[PDB]
């Protein structure tokens, strides 16, 4: 199949004729089950029957269910007839450190990069240009840690020189749950790509789960702490009201202006195409 | 007013008109033998926005549409009281009546002074003169539809009845005809719950599949 | 349906004793009224409440402690008699 | 009709457990068959000998004795279940 | 949990305050989640909840899900059972081909010695003697296939010359019906240690999902091997119920007599653990 | 027995079991209108083996199943002379029902005469003691297929009626348990037509088309 | 839930939250009047679909949030026996609950046998354990959204009110505060009437001009 | 004034032995604890303060037998 089919609303799922049938409150649709290739189930009130899921068996789609985080849990494993992912896993073992090392000083650099023309944007221009210079001076290995220093410039800029990432407050609990949006969605898709998210780009701390995921977030990482400088004074609750919009909120990617959802669905691919492919081409975003 | 049985995965509310349709006849006998029943069995569970529980006496349960009576002690002493308020509404049409039932009086005063006997009396009023009169509904020449629609408007005189519940009443009308009563029962704010085991094509309603789902369907 | 639930059960032992006390206990909070000792009885909704009963008491059972279930109706129950209480020599005094 | 009976009494004096073990027999000679200890039934041909074995009853009832009655179907006997005082494998379906 | 619950009845299953909810037409049940192991789905009739699904896969329990003829299809695995799963991959990928075939062997070995136990018990002593001589002349790398010929020689000498395991034979059936069972609990436990399943401690060519459940699971055999011996003259329904009966019945370990399920987890954390530390001991299971 | 309306060609017979089926919702709500006005309206006529006209009297006409009461003052009262006449056609058995109620009306009139209110009694009767004894027929039904072979039993027990008539109560009872009802029609000979707005798969029955015209069908 | 009143056509229904904007100080003062004196007057008339008109007892009239007492004697009481049936919907921890008590009260009557007197006890329960914790609604701390949402939540628990009624309680709340209000209560079903001089942007409403034309808004 | 001196002795005997009333007031801390995971769980805010000794002997309604049989009991 090619479409891949992704439920976020309430809804029941049947197999009749050979035919999918969703059913949701506002309408009903019929799918054909071989233009179907990738079934994701986002939210936990979704209704599926055994006989759906046998018929998914014999075509071999992917199911993947979801939890209340809309964290990946749990996929359907099959005992014959296996999907073309599980294949594509040991590829995944297989990736040289010197590809991993490659895509992510890129991912680190576009990272800084939009630090720095976010700065820009806000209009400091010392800022920007010592965290572009941070940006020019980045090399493999990570000797300087020039990221780390880009850090602190970076969010010393947006909430003052009081403000940093160790301490408690309302700006940080939004930092962290941003990070766990976009962690979900960059997570969804990587589950998607069916690569395992324990395997992280950086081989240095394997501590975290998503590892994978939290590497590849990084380039969009700037545009959440966009809105919480902006939002900065509004309570928690508020700020998670604000964060909420991203996901309706549109932006440039760099070929046109897309949804986020898009954006991160070809960035992840053409960065599992390119770490099997030994770096063939590396996406780049830019704010 | 939301009613809610162990087959729900929360309970659901009745707002106006409502059409409940269940795909199994199992589960629909024993949800009718539960209509019935309400006050012996627990299972079916039918509470307010008070979360309280309404008794058995506070449910309308209607089934044979031809078979039940309309005409009450209640309903037409009511119905009389609604008229009387009409006629109370208009100055001039009750001043008219006054002088009407006034001459009347005059002549049976005179008959009544005419007698050897000494004869008393009080009054001649306009809830007598329709007491007397015999208002009532007529169901006798009245077709299904003009029944249930005579059952709508009377739902409303009925002071102990929470619900009106209707047992597989919506067979006989046509579309168009449901179309009027869903309609109606939008003016009339009643709860009217209907119970179909076949889904009708053309309203909202919701459909219980044998699976034992629950979903919303606009046709 | 209406339950009637007979329990009996050594009582000799201080364990036995103690046993006995929190079944009853927990026969008290689950709805059962005691008529006499060992006689009790509730009033089940329906046949599921009534497996899920049994289910319960099997698993509430003391050691060595012995129940009696009795399905009647509930007409059957209402019709429930309890009395409390031919010689040739009648003594009123002492009984020698 | 079938005629459920619980049986009870304070058993602490001598007296109470001659009074008990007098009942006992009385019940036995009746034609009344015990199932468990206080548990015990007989099977009344109709509500002429229900009637006499109730006022029967009442008459040989011991001093703070306690008898309960109750009036049960075949089919209600037959549902008769009881626990005396965990499984590995639950089946919801055909039992096969 | 400590129990299995079989649904071949057509029903709808919810999840409510942490218990599960069957509801059905006839009656409704409630069972806890914490008392429920496995969850077993015999017929395509069966709705479930993604919120079911959810709470199953925090509470780690396996679901399978059967096809029409009852035979299973697809089970539910999740992609994080424990966080120390992250950080057994790098072991995983750090194994030596050395304690790979070391172990590989010793459970080959069990697998053997307990197929000879079997023929012993049955009062075979050429059959047991000749077992025995393939127990003792297995080698490294296994250059004289004596498994495989300890395999033909057991299923050959217990079901006649004329017996085959290529047959189509309800006998062969049950057989793979129980080795799929097996696999699946074998397979849910390494998802509960967290190493990668596809990846075998036998041969690196071949590249299956169940190699290494196969692996750990291949001393257990002989114990469905019983079962399908006794009750070969009976129907494959009366014989899949008695391999149902596995679950309920003990077994005796080494150390004291326990149910197959601990046995199992058990053995397999052994497992583990003597592949992480290089070979420290090695469980042994006897009938 | 047979039906005849204005709709149809030629009237067709009711024989045991029926099951009709009107594929016009106008015409079957007009039906059930010319079924509950049939004294009034002369529409639709019913002639029976001997080609007679029935009052709505001998017509037993049930829509509601749950909703239609077993015991009524005429069935309880057939009821209660029907068990007079058998107790009266043993002479035996009423000559001791005769001494025992001789009996307690001596007790009670003794106890009476103990007291010092002067008391007036009249006697005792064998009707006065089945009313006293509350003879009425079961009133405990489970399901609608239960409660339905009730209303069988007691249509098959009325003599004055000739023809029970239900109206979409098909819809309640299982393919299964139209079967059953079917073939317990058949075992009681009595006259039995449904009236439904849609077909039954798997049971003969006669299909009204639009059209107007009627076929039958398995 | 229909509210009528002379200056209006027809009488307006109120279903779930309804926000009614009355452009003239005049009237919007006198209605308010006639909302405190109510029961006095006869101008101001509330009808349930019973057409009976509803006592003032029955009708909750609220204009200061903060200063209105939240905590009462029935509320508190049924709020704890809501508790009550929360922690018994779940069997586990009310067996733990029941193990905890047993132990408490097995401590307890040793320390009674200890004593020289003879002491009897009963039991010590789960709503005995709620009055002794002193479970109750805090408004010290609360905002006013906080608070008027706390008020839109015991209203359930009011038995003996039929309607909620605001005065000028909308000017308080930011725009995405009233949305939360409405959203929440069509999910609580209650039927609540806010009365405001100024019309609200972005909020179907009922607004008054000083025409004395009733029109709806959907802004 | 009976009840008052009753409780506060019960109250006293408790206090004398450390170790009881220190598990009284871990079961007690218990029972806090599920209560307020309870409160927690509901959408309307809950505000509590603590229970006391005094408060579970009051609770459990601890009283002289009333008990008699005749006036010389
Ligand atoms: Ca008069
Ligand atoms: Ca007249
Ligand atoms: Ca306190
Ligand atoms: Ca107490």
């Amino acid at each position: 199949g090619w479409r891949t089919v992704v439920v976020n609303i309430h809804s029941k799922l049947s197999y009749k004729n050979n035919h999918l049938i969703f059913r949701n409150s506002y309408k009903t649709e019929m799918i054909h089950l071989s233009e179907i290739d990738i079934l994701l189930l986002e939210t936990t009130d979704i209704v599926l029957t055994t006989m759906l899921v046998k018929r998914l068996v014999d075509e071999n789609i992917l199911v993947i269910f979801c939890d209340d985080k809309r964290l990946p849990t749990a996929f359907l494993t099959p005992y014959y007839a296996r999907h073309d992912s599980s294949l594509q896993i040991a590829r995944q073992i297989a990736w040289k450190e010197n590809v991993k090392c490659e895509v992510w000083t890129a991912i680190i650099a576009q990272k800084i990069l939009n630090q720095s023309y976010y700065l820009g944007e806000c209009s400091f221009f010392e800022k920007s240009q010592s965290i572009m210079e941070l940006y020019h001076g980045l090399e493999r290995f990570d000797p300087s840690n020039r990221e780390g220093h880009s850090a602190r410039i970076y969010f010393n800029t947006l909430f003052g020189n009081d403000f940093t990432r160790e301490s408690d407050n309302d700006i940080n609990a939004a930092l962290d749950y941003g990070y766990t949006l976009l962690l979900s969605m960059f997570a969804r898709e990587v589950v998607v790509c069916g690569c395992m998210t324990q395997i992280g780009l950086k081989h240095a701390n394997q501590f975290n789960q998503f590892n994978l995921a939290s590497d590849i977030m990084e380039p969009f990482r700037p545009i959440i702490d966009r809105i919480v400088y902006q939002n900065r004074h509004n309570n928690f609750v508020k700020i998670k009201k604000e964060l909420f919009s991203i996901f309706s909120e549109t932006y440039l990617y760099n070929g046109k202006e897309m949804y986020l959802s898009n954006i991160v669905s070809d960035y992840t691919k053409k960065v599992i195409k390119a770490l099997n492919q030994l770096g063939e081409e590396i996406p780049e975003f830019r704010i | 007013m939301k009613i809610n049985f162990s087959l729900l995965d929360e309970p659901m509310e009745v707002n106006l008109g409502t059409v409940l349709v269940i795909e199994d006849v199992s589960v629909f006998a024993q949800l009718v033998k539960e209509f019935y029943q309400y006050d012996e069995q627990s299972n079916l569970t039918i509470f307010d926005s008070k979360i309280r529980s309404i008794r058995s006496s506070e449910l309308l349960l209607i089934t044979d549409i031809l078979g039940y009576d309309i005409n009450t002690s209640q309903v037409l002493k009511l119905l009389h009281t609604d008229i009387v308020s009409q006629l109370n509404d208009k100055p001039e049409v009750r001043s008219e009546i006054d002088s009407l039932v006034s001459l009347i009086t005059d002549i049976i005063m005179a008959e009544c002074i005419e007698n050897e006997l000494d004869i008393e009396y009080d009054e001649i009023t306009l809830l007598e003169l329709i007491k007397a009169l015999g208002v009532r509904i007529e169901t006798k020449s009245c077709t299904v539809f003009e029944k249930i629609f005579e059952i709508l408007q009377i739902f409303k005189y009925l002071v102990k009845k929470r619900i009106l519940v209707f047992v597989n009443s919506l067979s006989y009308f046509s579309k168009d005809e449901i179309y009027q009563i869903l309609e109606y029962t939008k003016l009339s704010q009643a709860d009217v719950l209907f119970l179909e085991p076949r889904q009708i094509e053309g309203i909202q309603q919701f459909i219980l599949d044998k699976d034992y789902i629950l979903m919303p369907y606009n046709n | 349906m209406r339950m009637i639930l007979m329990f009996d059960m050594p009582t000799d032992t201080a364990e036995e004793r103690k046993a006995y006390r929190k079944f009853r206990k927990f026969l008290l909070s689950e709805g059962f009224i005691m008529h006499q000792f060992s006689v009790y009885s509730k009033l089940l909704l329906n046949h599921t409440a009534n497996t899920a009963m049994v289910g319960r008491l099997k698993a509430n059972n003391p050691k060595k402690g012995n129940i009696t279930i009795l399905t009647v109706t509930e007409k059957q129950f209402a019709r429930m008699i309890y009395l409390y209480g031919e010689e040739r020599l009648v003594f009123l005094g002492d009984n020698y």
